[PDB]
């Protein structure tokens, strides 16, 4: 347990440095937790975007535009980011792929800046258990939905 | 498809920055007039043929029924900056408004929000530098602090024996003044007689015993002196004290915008967009008189700039005289959390890119 | 007898008891008849076509219907291959032909993409849920198509 | 016939399988705001009149209205996301989003949706390798995380002092942090005193 | 004029076997879509609010509100499918909505009702012929009897312990052999340890 005793000049600062003081309090565990990590920003879900890219390309049938959409719904994270930080997605994001594939995996976006930056020399990793689950879920909900073909709920 | 419960509205990135801007913008605008001595106090009639008849910005927004989340959000600005101290209600309500009013422009030439805030918030940082940069300390000291609080009863019904009440006030608060504390003055009013009969009883808590002819002028004589008495709260914590009659606003102006020079960059324009927000305060004032608010605003940042900041709008001359030889003084607390209150709420207000509601 | 089934999680165990009640009735149906084929729109087919030639043989409206119902056990495998992403017609078609060079055994496999043995793919039914499912349906088609009339007043 | 009477849902065909995209697009584009430092908070007021601003996919999924059967869908993923490690909630949101908005495209070119499952699956298991095999196994540290602590607190009422309290966010972390339990971490609140002052009973 | 009853349907024989088949094709093509092992499921939401997401076909019309009598037709050979087999039940519903369709035309041409139900009943009797003319005849033997107990407990949740529960199935079975009487094995489901420690009481 703890006690972080937080002042405030009033109560309307004591109340968003507590929402505050709960953002760090939960990145400070995820470094931590399981050994396995990856440089956030963008770059994972960047290098899956190409590798993906390609396995559509060595699988063949129906499963190439399958996998190769899935590389494109990857992408995603790192283009609304950028959206989001007030930087233009297309560019960042069509960057981000020339540096995730020349400066290696640790390249991902950094909103602060706006510019590809190294994530792991910078220190921006995220337990990889969060990827497998992000990727997991999303993926059976998919799955689920297209699985419907008609229902009945009924008022 | 029912993405969400039928019939919720869902306004999203550029939807969401016009009906909430405006919204705000529009309250804003609507006890704008209501501000200096030249006030235009609104009938509130409310449907059921009320007549609220008020100049105060708070008891008008807390008798307008508003639908809109952006209007109510409004209404907890003068709801906060009204229990502190009282006045300046309208103020700080105004200043919110034409915040969204001059962002809603650049998001025009598609300046992205992150972009603004940004600058919104650190603006925010150098007003505050600024205020404590050209504020006048004055000393307690009881013939000070009469002033002080004088000011502070030179508007409402008690204004009528404002003398009585300062003395009142200033007893009140010099003596539970160890960070003097608002909670150790008991207010005891009684109806009956005249404001004039009025006593300070004595004490780690005094017992101040009012006096009020009627209902409602015994309570309104409860509240004018209680904030008599925080302004007084206030030269206990803060000392500091700038000229009104806009004289502040103009400063900072000129200030920030200089600033952005120095800046540069995207950001370059919201600074002066704040700095040009600061203006409204003097401008609106002069409108109140009924003279040209832009030749004032020219005039009026000419001798600014060049004979130290001592220059004020003078309504009642409806010209530019030196606010520090007339006298004007206003507590740099007021003027402190004014520009505080504003920004903030105009931030986060920003920050708003979507409402889930019901209808 | 009285089988107990007791498990960790009711979801588990529901699971047990249904998929078990399965285990049975097939079986079940085994006892008052020892044969299986391979389930996968082989013994589909396989009716489809015999059952076209026993058309062309008994001749007269006779045939005309018959090819119609043999046509119509052709559903059994096109929505397979259907409800796989394999082309129905195609996929059948496909079927009918290695189901005369094959065996009878030669279904269509909704997971490898195209035809193949079943009954080395280890897919198998006993033959009474197919001997019932064709009777069952039949009649009835006949139950209602015989109604010349449905009047009963309100 | 007159199976289902009135006041009676049941989609199918086109109709619906398309209907849950648009569901679950809305539905994703929402919270796709509210991710990253500069995160947009939205401020959901529900029938009783509560205001709750937020910034969290998940809060937002289980306090927003919603009708329509596919979209709770991704109120669920927002829950599983949720228990399971916090964050991103709003990512699995977008991502399954996208998924579907992609496969419609191979939809509309006559590709049955078990053949695009089909190949979300074999992609997954796959794009969670190329994951396993570039995973930075490290031992936690702090340099990195005081500057995702300081950036996370410029964007709001707390930005001016963004520092003295990110430190105070990665200490209290990594002091009680194992598994970190959060419900070790109280953060009372008490007026008084500028936020200068806060401090971190140790 | 006024010889049926106030209120009252009178449908003529082209006018009814019409009605008929669309309301049953209309039903089978509705579960059809549930067939095979990645087939659809199909959430049930009746009144009261009660879901019901099933895949076999027997559930779905089972827990359907059926109006036209027709329909009810198929729902019988779901749930007598159900008790005869088991497994299938969404088979012998599409077949029949075929088996319909094709006939239609016969009767749009100029073909008496009557020939055909003769006729496929004729087909029928060949049908059965040839199927188990070419099913491979298995042997009491306890071996083949857990060949129909584990390939049938697999795509389920209970694959996971099919091993255990096919030779429990076989002796549940091996015992009511008095033909097999499904009522003689009382089942009961209870909550304790797991799925490996199930046993069957004699």
């Amino acid at each position: 347990s703890a006690s972080v005793i937080l002042r405030g000049a009033n109560d309307f600062m004591c109340d968003e440095m507590e929402r505050s003081l709960h953002d760090a309090l939960c990145v400070v565990k995820r470094v931590l937790e399981s050994k396995s990590v990856v440089p956030g920003g963008g770059a994972v879900e960047a290098a899956l975007s190409i590798y993906l890219e390609n396995y559509a390309t060595s699988m063949g049938s129906r499963e190439q535009l399958a996998i190769a959409e899935f590389a494109r719904s990857l992408p995603v994270i790192p283009n609304t980011l950028a959206v989001n930080a007030a930087q233009d997605s297309t560019d960042l994001v069509a960057k981000l792929r020339a540096f995730h594939n020349e400066a290696l995996k640790w390249i991902g976006l950094d909103l602060v800046n706006g510019k590809p930056r190294d994530n792991k020399q910078a220190g921006v990793f995220e337990p990889t258990i969060v990827k497998v689950k992000s990727l997991k879920f999303a993926t059976e909900a998919a799955i689920t939905i297209l699985r419907i073909d008609d229902l009945i709920k009924l008022h | 498809v029912l993405v969400l419960s039928q019939n919720t509205k869902r306004e999203s990135g550029r939807k969401v920055q016009s009906g909430n801007i405006n919204a705000a913008k529009t309250i804003a605008d609507i006890i704008r007039t209501c501000l200096g001595p030249k006030s235009m106090m609104k009938m509130l009639l409310d449907p059921m043929g009320g007549i609220v008849m008020t100049n105060d910005g708070n008891a008008i927004l807390r008798e307008i029924q508003v639908q809109h989340p952006a209007a109510k959000s409004m209404i907890e600005i003068s709801r906060t900056q009204d229990e502190e101290v009282g006045d300046g209600t309208t103020s700080v309500i105004i200043l919110a408004g034409e915040m969204l009013s001059v962002a809603e422009h650049f998001l025009e030439q598609q300046m992205h929000p992150t972009v603004v805030i940004s600058a919104y918030r650190k603006a925010l940082d150098d007003m505050i530098s600024t205020l404590k940069k050209i504020s006048i300390p004055v000393d307690s000291n009881r013939d000070t602090m009469l002033n002080i609080i004088n000011s502070s009863i030179t508007t409402k019904v008690i204004s009528r024996w404002s003398s009585l009440a300062c003395n009142i006030a200033l007893d009140a608060v010099k003596t539970v003044q160890f960070i003097d504390i608002k909670k150790y003055a008991r207010v005891e009013k009684i109806p009956g007689g005249i404001i004039e009969d009025s006593c300070v009883l004595r004490p780690k808590a005094c017992t101040i015993l009012l006096r009020g002819a009627s209902k409602e002028i015994l309570s309104e004589v409860e509240r004018n002196l209680q904030d008599a008495m925080q302004v007084c709260r206030n030269v206990l914590l803060d000392p500091q004290l700038v000229p009104g009659g806009g004289a502040s606003e103009m400063a900072v102006a000129h200030a920030l915008t200089e600033k952005s020079k120095a800046m540069t960059g995207v950001e370059q324009w919201p600074y002066r967009a704040v700095a040009q927000a600061l203006e409204v305060i003097p401008r609106t004032l002069i409108q109140n008189c009924g003279a040209s608010t832009i030749r004032l605003l020219t005039s009026l940042r000419a001798k600014h700039t060049q004979e130290c900041e001592t220059w004020g709008v003078n309504g009642e001359t409806g010209t530019l005289v030196d606010m520090k030889e007339l006298g004007i003084w206003e507590p740099l607390a007021v003027k402190l959390q004014t520009y505080k209150t504003a920004v903030e709420t105009a931030v986060l207000l920003l920050r708003i890119d979507d409402i889930v509601s019901g209808h | 007898v009285t089988i107990v089934v007791r498990g960790s999680n009711k979801l588990v165990i529901e699971e047990a008891e249904r998929s078990i009640h399965d285990a049975l009735c097939v079986i079940r149906c085994l006892v008052k008849k020892r044969a299986l084929i391979a389930g996968g729109g082989a013994p589909e087919i396989e009716l489809a076509l015999r059952l076209t030639e026993y058309s062309r043989t008994l001749s007269g409206m006779e045939s005309y219907c018959i090819r119609a119902f043999a046509d119509a056990m052709e559903v059994i495998p096109s929505t397979l291959a259907e409800n796989a992403g394999l082309n129905p017609i195609s996929t059948v078609t496909e079927l009918r032909n290695r189901h005369a060079q094959g065996e009878k055994t030669t279904g269509i496999n909704v997971r490898k993409g195209g035809i193949s043995n079943i009954l080395e793919e280890l897919v198998v039914q006993p033959l009474l849920v197919s001997v019932s499912a064709l009777t069952l349906a039949t009649e009835t088609v006949r139950s209602i198509l015989k109604i010349d009339d449905v009047v009963n007043t309100r | 016939e007159g199976p289902l009477s009135v006041f009676g849902d049941r989609s199918t065909g086109e109709a619906i399988r398309s209907q849950n995209v648009m569901a679950a697009a809305s539905i994703a584009n929402i919270v796709k705001s509210s991710l990253g430092p500069v995160g947009l908070d939205k401020m959901l007021v529900d029938d009783i009149g509560d205001v709750t601003i937020t910034n969290d996919g998940a809060t937002i999924l289980k306090l927003l209205e919603v009708e329509h059967p596919a979209a709770k869908v991704l109120c669920e993923l927002a829950d599983l996301q949720d228990k399971e490690v916090g964050d991103g909630t709003t990512s699995v949101v977008i991502i399954a989003a996208e998924l579907l908005k992609n496969a419609d495209e191979l939809v509309k070119q006559k590709i049955h949706p078990t053949s695009v499952i089909s190949g979300y699956r074999l992609a997954c298991k796959e794009a969670v390798r190329y994951i396993s095999e570039n995973l930075i196994i490290n031992t936690l540290g702090r340099d990195c995380l005081i500057n995702a602590a300081k950036t996370s607190m410029s964007s709001k009422v707390i930005g001016i002092n963004g520092d003295f309290f990110a430190n105070l966010v990665v200490d209290a972390v990594l002091a009680i942090k194992y598994r970190y339990p959060v419900n070790s971490i109280n953060v009372l609140k008490a007026h008084g005193r500028s936020q200068m002052e806060s401090m971190l009973i140790n | 004029g006024r010889g049926k009853s106030a209120y009252q349907d009178r449908d003529k024989p082209a006018q009814i076997r019409f009605s008929n088949i669309s309301a049953a094709k209309a039903v089978a093509d509705a579960i059809r879509t549930s067939l095979g092992p990645k087939g659809m499921d199909k959430m049930i939401q009746d009144g009261k609010g009660d879901v019901t997401i099933t895949n076999d076909g027997a559930t779905i019309l089972k827990q359907m509100q059926v109006l036209h009598p027709a329909a009810r037709m198929l729902v019988e050979l779901s749930k007598a499918q159900d008790i005869e087999a088991g497994d299938g039940t969404t088979s012998v519903v599409i077949i029949a909505g075929s088996l319909l369709d094709s006939c239609t035309k016969l009767l749009q041409k100029g073909i008496h009702p009557t020939i055909i139900s003769e006729s496929f009943q004729k087909a029928l009797e060949k049908g059965i012929e040839i199927l188990t003319d070419m099913s491979r005849p298995v042997e009491s033997d306890r071996e083949t009897l857990l060949n129909s107990a584990a390939t049938s407990l697999n795509s389920k949740v209970v694959s996971q312990y099919s091993s255990l529960l096919s030779p429990m199935s076989v002796d549940a079975v091996m015992k009511v052999i008095d033909s097999v009487d499904l009522r003689d094995i009382k089942i009961v489901k209870k909550l304790g340890g797991t799925i490996d420690d199930c046993e069957l009481v004699e």
